[PDB]
């Protein structure tokens, strides 16, 4: 933990980008036959 | 984002990051250079005294590799093994239509000058000679390879296999440090002697002498555990190779299995040199392993592991893997494999089962479970979570960075 | 499926992986090869010298099996034993009405050349010799094929068996490993003797020396665990073979089921061949082993457990299997079968229970069907009463051994 740094602004920024990347995956159907997920079938703070 | 720009002051930046080359190597794309698997043995010199030169050469410190190779020449001409059948690969015929051959009709050569005793090590040794001797030499590759007490529980056993019609006692001195013998692993040619050895009696399954595989078998798909874990994860989740292919969920899983499943390889092929490629040399840097396939072989094993496999709970957890998206998409396959099960009447008589919100998907399609998957806001559910968390705890003994460990602690709790 | 493609560039794919051959071997389809079981014994030379070139080689890490071999062929012609009835088996007769006949008319060839000790090894041993010594020698093909403290029961036992009107002590020295002659058992013609001597006993049961069948009993469905580990299921399921088959609900538990089930191979057969199809060599690859019968064997075990079966607490959990999805189809049988009993009046004076006097409740009897049905009304997913069957069938187990269905059943169900 590098020292004199903010660390109240990194954690936030850190904590943040964690939470962006690992709350909402990556997935995707990758392989098929013919059939795959189509995605383009929430109102309120609910993440992005 | 090709072109990426600092705000405030307004001026460009190229985040560029130290380069990560290694390519890896195919079996095939490499009888594009060569047809035959050069197994350069020097000392085509006396059995008898080569056999000497070894069990000398071994109850002590010091034993030439190139010794042990050429006494395993020696020994492995059972020239047995009648090709019921025929036999190619990549091109190289190896025997058609009843064809006699033995170990070695994988392309033998002949090398340099440098050999350690005189004319005789002791004239003790009699023809107790292949019948372990070889087992025994060719049983310390696999205990070369390896690191904690299963050193001494590999070779503890990889020593009563010679006690096998055969019957006598044990060894060298030291227990291990992957040092002792285990040079004879970096050997380009007792590996290809090895990697031939099980090849042939993986073939001749039946033979006598086949009993040698005992260490020679961790040589077949050496370096090729993501493609092992693949066949583990459809032999766990019950489903076809090619559904099982369709639950990858990833760029970065999707791209390895495409590298994996590469065509003209012989992956598939009954007795290929694929499964080889490792220690014949054919590669030096396996497209099937786990290291190159670490996404694909952490989101196998973890989705196994939920399945409640038995391997994956000791599965390594690559590192540098986007572990938050692999988990995700294993816990789904998991989910889905493991709550709808595959139930179905088989036998009968005369009478049998005529079958025809947000509750989880009928069967295991990709996209139905997908599609439920983004109607549940993407982010997994309490009982899927709970099936996570009955799937781990209850399991103990969990070896730290193993896809076992990961698995514990991203759900019990 | 049979073509896969990946999505954003659109090119093909062929999941494909490392095949997986040793087929099965059956019995009969090999005496569709040779109609003769050979049984290669060498030296026919003096059986007092034998007998003792196998005491005293025995009591030291030296006595070569081609010796015991031959030693048994002498000790075991008891030519005793009257076919009561017929005998046949593969096409192979064996002995007709009454006829009288001895352990080895299961045919005999003999062999090579080389014989270590010279004539006479010591001549102390008389002929307190069939009495028990072969008895010691099959008994320890039973011994050779185990590795934990049952070694030493099988053996601490296996010699109490030679204290049988002989009386003695007990021989050779280092405990185990198998490695001492755990040997034995790669001979081909030791198993055959083995083989022979309990399928031969076997159909003699009655017989004095038939106390020899101790150690040579291990040979009878030597690898058809998943054979006998069906006959439980029904036994422990009181249900009817043909029913408990119907009860098979996965594509690769009824694939096994059918490779068991395959017809012409005296499976069912009083006294066959068959059982020992691996110690005679007729197989070299059984099909009813839990090896090549994982799926069914996992299965029928864990349902059997959950029906309160003893044996199945220790059965071991088989790898590369559909886990998920067999447990399921187990708990189910095993729900099924438990739940509703098989209560009937049997016995009565003029009086009894004519029995033809909700939503959900789970099905009346043990038909698959309703079950399934039952089931798929079910939403496909076990039931909390059936959970808690399940777990009340597993907690209270203990002593549970690792990778046993056992220890897979109460990790699975208690908590």
């Amino acid at each position: 933990q590098p020292d004199d740094i903010e660390y109240t602004s990194l954690t936030t920024a850190g904590l943040l980008y964690a939470y962006a990347v690992g709350s909402s995956a990556d997935l995707a159907q990758q392989f098929c036959v013919g059939d795959n997920k189509y995605t383009p079938d929430l109102t309120t703070n609910a993440p992005p | 984002s090709v072109t990426v720009k600092r705000i405030i002051d307004n001026t460009v930046i190229v985040p560029k990051l130290p380069a990560n080359e290694d390519p890896v190597e195919y079996p095939a794309d490499y009888f594009r250079k060569s047809k035959e698997i050069p197994l350069y043995i020097n000392t085509t010199k006396s059995l008898s005294d080569l056999r000497g030169y070894v069990y000398q050469g071994l109850k002590s410190g010091n034993v030439s590799i190139i010794h042990v190779n050429s006494y395993l020449y020696g020994a492995l001409k059972d020239i047995r093994g009648k090709l019921d059948k025929d036999w190619s690969s990549f091109g190289i015929n190896i025997g058609k239509a009843g064809d006699t051959i033995g170990i070695f009709d994988l392309v033998s050569l002949k090398a340099l000058d440098g050999v350690l005793p005189d004319g005789v090590s002791d004239a003790s040794r009699t023809s107790a000679d292949d019948k372990w001797l070889p087992l025994y030499l060719l049983g310390l590759y696999r205990v070369g390879r390896t690191q904690m007490p299963e050193y001494r529980k590999k070779l503890m056993d990889g020593l009563t296999n010679q006690c096998k019609m055969i019957n006598e006692q044990f060894e060298p001195l030291v227990p291990e440090g992957r040092d002792i013998f285990d040079v004879w692993g970096n050997d380009s040619n007792y590996t290809k002697i090895v990697a031939a050895v099980d090849m042939f009696f993986h073939m001749f399954k039946k033979h006598e002498c086949a009993s040698f595989r005992y260490g020679t078998i961790v040589s077949r798909f050496k370096d090729c555990a993501a493609l092992a874990t693949f066949g583990h994860l459809c032999k766990i989740t019950g489903m076809s190779t090619e559904d099982v292919t369709t639950w990858i969920l990833n760029r970065e899983v999707a791209d390895e299995m495409v590298q994996m499943m590469l065509p003209g390889q012989e992956i598939d092929k009954a007795d290929s040199y694929m499964p080889y490629l490792i220690d014949f040399g054919l590669s030096s840097k396996s497209p099937y392993s786990s290291v190159k396939n670490p996404a694909f072989h952490f989101w196998g094993q973890l989705t196994a592991l939920l399945l409640r496999s038995t391997r994956a709970r000791n599965a390594r957890q690559p590192d540098d893997i986007e572990y938050t998206s692999l988990t995700t998409a294993g816990l789904l396959y998991a989910y889905a494999v493991g709550s709808s099960a595959d139930l179905a009447q088989q036998f009968c008589v005369g009478d049998n089962k005529y079958t025809p919100t947000n509750a989880p998907p009928q069967g295991r399609d990709v996209v139905e479970w997908l599609g439920w998957f983004e109607d549940q806001n993407r982010k997994p559910t309490p009982d899927m979570m709970q099936y996570a968390k009955r799937a781990v705890m209850s399991l103990q003994g969990l070896r730290e960075k193993t896809i076992g460990k990961y698995a514990k602690s991203e759900f019990d709790k």
